[PDB]
């Protein structure tokens, strides 16, 4: 009617003025994945950053872990044949969890971590958890049985796998903004997704960068991060997108190195080899020992990322505690360096 | 229909040899880098070894590498494992496992627990 | 254990697919060539539309 | 060296002062004298009768050196007239004493032709290139519009040449004889002549703010300064056009009224070129800082790649090599290897040498081995043997 | 005993792979052997919808065969009127992470899902007059890989989770859950009567759905990997498919088995999307490569090629009257070809 259409016009006017607004936004902000490899210490880094600025879940994993072991012991005692508790001792403890039963609010208090490790290793409860399949049991009591005295730590942040063995998490994605030196960063963090990853990991093509957290002090956990490394730095959609790596927990690996107890060399055997590089530059007091596993740790890592893709996207490995304050501003050196670096290609100084 | 059958495996004593086998079926199997991967009672699955498309490119999870060697038959669509000096520690059920798409250097996700491209495995006890 | 309900469930579900009913495919393919004639004149991408009927012109 | 353009001139203030010598200068007061003219060649005197008048060669001439000092002579008759010629057609002169026996576009001669040919190899590259990034829609982005302005800069710059080497070669063919001399000052006094001087000044000083657009624009993108995308650039746009508006039109101003004559083109004590060359010095210097802080920020990544010195010096010969025609460093860099004084012509041929071949070099530099252009042309190929 | 559970299940593969074989007396490439070729298809750019920010991940031509809607990872909805080029709506996300859109058949609503793990329902004729969300459906467990509505109250979903849903908008509750695939379920097309839906997963397999009872009715094996698209047959009695193993195939529903492979040596990327034209003579995909071909489906013949893409070319439609094709693309642009 030329009216409708002059109306429409109008309409296109108005939605492209607010676009132009959005563009301003979607330019001057840059994305992050953070991907972490299983038990990595992403989580820690995540709370660290908001906080200088998912973990509310821990209560919860208590509380399942508690759960479990009320239902072991009550129902191992009230099995066909009681099982018996190897100790006496550990059995007044049993009862003292007994009576702990059905209280809300429970304080969780660190006598009843003390007491829940004694019954697990007790092996009458541990004999009442082969028939505990016979009782309704919750599916996560070995995991959380086992991983108990990384939740006694209050420092204890609920990792990815643990929020697995639960169904607490309903999120796909999580997201957390945060700000260096005025320039906006939105990273963001893998919720429920499946461990299949070929398909949802194409949408982060074009992000800033891929944040890769890694244990570093696991041995095969490294090797696993390695496989999943290299998929990443080689994927076809990914070979422009730089990769900033996080080599985690550099404390415990300082701790299990000075030991002796495991030697990298069994998992890693060319470590056997390895000298510690001439450029190197490490803490100021830690020993040879330690700089020469964490070097040795990042050129495993740097032996993919140095095999393919030398102008196209670059990886910037850091050797890093999930509790440094220096992570945002290390992201942000790594991101000036990342843009900085594209520039100078569109312009062929590179 | 992709199907992936691994061969071979039982019972060895420690310092035996052993070797395994894969028939591919549903894929042009020259096309497609190759895994063997396992899973030990308890844990999860775990990386063992894999081979380019033309079988020039090897690898090795550390635990194996002098001890293990894969290799690939592209005539008759056949993975094999030639497991020798076995250890208690390679008790596993191993499964042959094919890199999702072909013609790629990255294969991501052939250790996910639920993983499409990878057979029923095969029982081995040291 | 719980993977014996997940193959028994595809035992089941390979039952209901086992027992259908199934044409030749010389047949099927017939009648897929057949809809092709029956609509070739009224597939636009197939004959370029004049230029007057074009809306996207 | 003497061009025919200060020559009219200097023949219009000898003709001044001879006219006021007639009216100024006393009547002989004698019998029968021939009367003072200017014949417009040399303004004789009064001439007692019967004797020769002697008169020094013009001081206008180009050989007035040659003969600096020589005469013209005429005959007065007993009469009181001048003596005529073959035919008795005009008045008898010599004038045997003051023929002679250069210029800069003869003196300049090779030079010419070296600019206005790299010039024109460099208005082509460029017309090819400016259609190549207006061409393809995947190469539009604030870099290539900042590019495509520098281009029609160096277009301006290129014409501007082209214009007035050849203006200046018809007005010296057309009004080669000295009858002529006056239609040319009649043209530098024109009002005609001030304008496209202007527009000559104003080409060159906007070529040369839009290659200090291009360093502030890059060192922006290094810098991580935030700015609107649609807001900055427009800024680009009125200070690569706009600010040398700001000392070019001043500079016309000042000249028209306190240094008008010769249509601009004579500079006094006064040094009011200042107003244009000084603007543009700082336009020289702020990209040379400019250059110094990129090339800085390549070593700096070189060095984070862990390459070897022998491939790095080569990769930092290249992008520094790369990053001269962009930023027009070339002008300061031979202030520095050059030093004062045919040592004039070593250092004189090359900057003009090298600027008219700087448009050519930013076209095969950032369009013709882009890679993203040449990567448009390879799917442009595909495109048309698939239809 | 999961021994002999699962050699039950080799014989019941093996008694419907001889079932097949035998209905198998003649290839489609034999019965459409003398019929004559399309020729040439040479279609053209006739739009360009500039816009989006970021990559597009997914479109879908409204009924009309006019109005479209495309969702980018921009975090943005937008509504086009493909004939003007102009922008009808430019919905904001609350999660930039899309990766499926939808437009009812009513045009009433649109919806869009992603790595939020859910759908999301925008009413587009909100009696308040502006387009705002009118319905979240939480359920799944995974990212939302592609999604139809049935109509303004009903709409299935395909997930990461392996997993396809059939949703009650009003209440927000899933209705039915279609469960059997081992795979992320990339892609899933609606019959032409909405009894039945197909859905195509990365194990290989597409599998057909019923969608008033809720069970498979058939399972479809052939492609050598992960099936990224899927798209009925206009007659509803056979589907395609596009797979990462650089082919499509076609699928007969009454014959229970592939009829035809697309492909080419020249073809080694994937196919992301698929899509026939109105009488189903064309089978247009989408490639990895940046190029989209046309297919003669019943002769197995490459009929032309929309290339103009500068990046991956993430989605196809052809419009309800067939009078165009939309295809999206990593590029963020639009093109209308006809
Ligand atoms: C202070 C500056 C303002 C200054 C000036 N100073 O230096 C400049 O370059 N310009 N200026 C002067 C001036 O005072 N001069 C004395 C000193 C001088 N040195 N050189 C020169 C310099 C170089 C590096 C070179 F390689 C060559 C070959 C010549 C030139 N010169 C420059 C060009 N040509 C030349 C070239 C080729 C030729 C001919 C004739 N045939 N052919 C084949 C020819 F004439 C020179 O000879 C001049 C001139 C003669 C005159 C003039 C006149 C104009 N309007 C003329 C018409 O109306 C317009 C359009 C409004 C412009 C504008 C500016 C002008």
């Amino acid at each position: 009617q030329r009216n409708e259409e002059k109306a429409q016009r109008e309409a296109n006017k108005k939605i492209e003025k607010q676009l132009q607004k959005d563009k301003q936004v979607y330019r001057a902000t840059h994305r992050l994945l953070l991907l972490g490899a299983g038990e990595s210490g992403k989580n820690t880094i995540v709370k660290q950053m908001r906080i200088l600025h998912k973990a509310t879940k821990v209560q919860d994993i208590k509380n399942n872990l508690k759960e479990a072991i009320e239902t072991i012991v009550a129902a191992m005692s009230n099995l066909v044949p009681p099982v018996e508790l190897a100790n006496p001792e550990n059995q007044f403890r049993v009862d003292y969890i007994l009576s702990v039963m059905n209280v809300p609010d429970f304080d969780f208090p660190p006598e009843f971590y003390e007491h829940a490790k004694a019954l697990w290793e007790d092996e009458g409860v541990r004999a009442c958890y082969e028939r505990s399949n016979e009782y309704q049991l919750i599916d996560c009591a070995q995991y959380f049985l086992d991983k108990i005295d990384v939740i006694k730590q209050a420092d204890y942040v609920p990792s990815d796998q643990d929020l697995l063995r639960c169904r607490v998490l309903t999120s796909g994605i999580f997201e957390t903004k945060f700000q260096v030196d005025k320039v906006n960063f939105h990273m963001f963090d893998v919720g429920a997704q499946r461990d299949e990853r070929r398909k949802w990991i194409q949408c982060f093509n074009d992000v800033t960068a891929i944040i890769f957290v890694v244990a570093s002090s696991s041995y095969n956990r490294l090797q696993a991060a390695l496989k999943l490394f290299d998929s990443i730095w080689n994927n076809k959609w990914l070979r422009d997108t730089s990769v900033i790596l996080f080599l985690n927990k550099q404390d415990l690996l300082a701790e299990k190195v000075l030991a002796g107890k495991s030697k990298i060399e069994d998992y890693f055997p060319e470590f056997a080899r390895y000298t510690t590089p001439e450029d190197a530059t490490p803490e100021p007091g830690e020993d040879p020992r330690v700089t020469r596993a964490k070097y040795f740790i990042r050129d495993e890592f740097l032996r993919i990322s140095t095999a393919s893709g030398d102008g196209r996207h670059y990886c910037y490995p850091h050797f890093t505690c999930a509790v440094d304050t220096e992570n945002i501003r290390r992201v942000f050196n790594d991101c000036r360096d990342i843009i900085q670096r594209m520039h100078l290609r569109q312009y062929e100084l590179l | 229909q992709v199907q992936l059958q691994e061969s071979g495996g039982g019972l060895v004593q420690p310092g035996g040899s052993l070797r395994l086998s894969c028939a591919a079926s549903g894929f042009t199997f020259s096309n497609y880098k190759m895994n063997w991967v396992r899973q030990a009672p308890g844990k999860g699955l775990e990386w063992v070894s894999d081979i380019s498309q033309s079988g020039a490119s090897i690898s090795y999870t550390g635990s194996v590498k002098g001890r293990f060697t894969i290799s690939r038959d592209n005539a008759k669509n056949t993975l094999y494992l030639q497991m020798n000096s076995l250890k208690p520690e390679d008790t596993a059920v191993y499964y042959c496992a094919r890199c999702p798409a072909p013609f790629t250097r990255d294969c991501f996700d052939v250790t996910s627990t639920t993983y499409a491209y990878r057979g029923q495995g095969t029982q081995v006890t040291v | 254990t719980a993977s014996i309900a997940q193959a028994r469930k595809l035992v089941e579900q390979l039952k209901m697919e086992a027992n259908i009913d199934r044409i030749k495919v010389s047949k099927a393919a017939a009648d897929l060539m057949a809809y092709c004639e029956a609509h070739a004149k009224e597939d636009p991408l197939l004959t370029p539309v004049p230029a007057s009927e074009n809306p996207f012109r | 060296t003497v061009s025919l353009w200060e020559t009219v001139q200097k023949w219009r203030e000898y003709r001044r002062q001879c006219q006021r010598s007639l009216t100024e200068d006393p009547p002989p007061a004698t019998d029968l004298f021939c009367n003072r003219t200017f014949d417009e060649y040399a303004c004789w005197p009064d001439g007692e009768p019967g004797s020769f008048v002697n008169v020094s060669c013009p001081w206008y001439l180009p050989w007035a050196s040659s003969v600096p000092q020589g005469h013209v002579y005429r005959f007065c008759t007993a009469e009181g007239l001048w003596l005529q010629k073959d035919n008795s057609s005009l008045p008898w002169r010599d004038l045997s004493e003051c023929e002679e026996s250069s210029s800069p576009e003869e003196q300049l001669l090779f030079l010419y032709i070296i600019y206005t040919v790299g010039y024109a190899l460099s208005f082509s590259a460029l017309v090819i290139a400016s259609a190549i990034l207006l061409g393809f829609r995947h190469l539009h982005c604030t870099r290539n519009y900042i590019h495509l302005n520098l281009f029609a800069s160096f277009i301006l710059r290129a014409l501007s040449v082209f214009i007035k080497d050849a203006a200046l070669k018809w007005m010296y063919s057309t009004a080669a004889q000295q009858h002529q001399w006056d239609g040319l000052l009649s043209y530098q006094d024109s009002l005609s002549c001030r304008l496209v001087f202007l527009l000559m000044q104003y080409c060159v000083a906007a070529n040369y703010y839009w290659l200090l657009v291009e360093g502030v624009y890059l060192y922006t993108l290094l810098a991580f300064s935030v700015f609107s995308e649609q807001w900055i650039f427009r800024l680009y746009v009125s200070i690569g056009w706009g600010v040398p508006l700001l000392f070019v039109v001043p500079w016309g101003i000042v000249k028209y009224l306190y240094e008008d004559e010769g249509c601009w083109t004579r500079n006094s004590n006064m040094n009011y070129w200042l107003i244009i060359r000084l603007p543009i010095l700082f336009a020289i210097g702020v990209n040379f800082l400019i250059f110094v802080r990129v090339i800085c920020i390549v070593v700096s990544k070189l060095k984070a790649n862990l390459m070897c010195k022998t491939d790095i010096k080569c990769r930092l010969a290249k992008s520094t090599l790369t990053l001269i025609p962009l930023l027009g460093t070339h002008e300061v860099i031979f202030a520095f290897v050059m030093d004062e004084h045919t040592l004039r012509f070593i250092k004189l041929f090359t900057e003009l040498s090298f600027t008219s071949f700087q448009g050519l070099m930013v076209a095969i530099l950032y369009c013709f081995v882009n890679n993203e252009v040449q990567l448009e042309f390879r799917k442009s190929w595909e495109r048309w043997r698939l239809e | 005993e999961l021994d002999q559970l699962r050699q039950e299940a080799e014989q019941l593969k093996n008694q419907i792979r001889d079932a097949r074989k035998a209905c198998a007396d003649a290839t489609l490439s034999q019965i459409t052997n003398n019929i004559d070729p399309v020729g040439r298809i040479q279609m053209r750019t006739r739009r360009t919808l500039r816009g989006h920010l970021a990559k597009i991940y997914a479109m879908h031509w409204g009924t009309d065969s006019r109005l479209l809607v495309s969702a980018s990872q921009d975090g943005k909805l937008i509504i086009w009127d493909s004939y003007t080029t102009n922008k009808v709506h430019a919905i904001p996300l609350r999660s930039s992470w899309v990766m499926t859109c939808a437009y009812a058949p009513s045009g009433n609503y649109v919806a869009c899902g992603g790595l939020d793990n859910i759908c999301s329902i925008y009413n587009l004729k909100t009696r308040e007059g502006n387009v705002r969300v009118s319905r979240e459906l939480a359920g799944h467990t995974g990212y939302l890989s592609c999604c139809r509505f049935l109509d303004d109250n009903q709409i299935v979903t395909s997930s990461g989770d392996t997993t396809c849903a059939l949703w009650d908008i009003e209440t927000g509750q899933q209705t039915t859950t279609f469960t059997g695939h081992t795979g992320d379920v990339m892609s899933l097309s609606l019959a032409p009567d909405t009894r039945l839906f197909v859905s195509g997963a990365c194990d290989a397999s597409a599998k057909l759905w019923d969608v008033r009872e809720g069970m498979c009715r058939q399972t479809f094996t052939g492609h050598e990997s992960d099936i990224n698209a899927i798209c009925f047959f206009p007659n509803g009695n056979a589907f395609a498919t596009g797979s990462d193993d650089a082919t499509c195939r076609l699928f007969d529903l009454r014959a229970d088995q592939e009829l035809m492979t697309y492909s080419h040596d020249n073809i080694i990327c994937g196919i992301t999307s698929v899509s026939f034209s109105k009488s189903g003579r064309l089978l247009l995909a989408g490639y990895d490569d940046f190029n989209c071909n046309v297919w003669d489906a019943l002769k197995a013949d490459r009929a032309g090629v929309l290339a103009g893409h500068d990046n991956r070319v993430s989605c196809l439609g052809v419009t309800d009257d067939g009078m165009a094709v939309a295809t999206g693309s990593w590029d963020s642009f639009l093109k209308i070809w006809n």
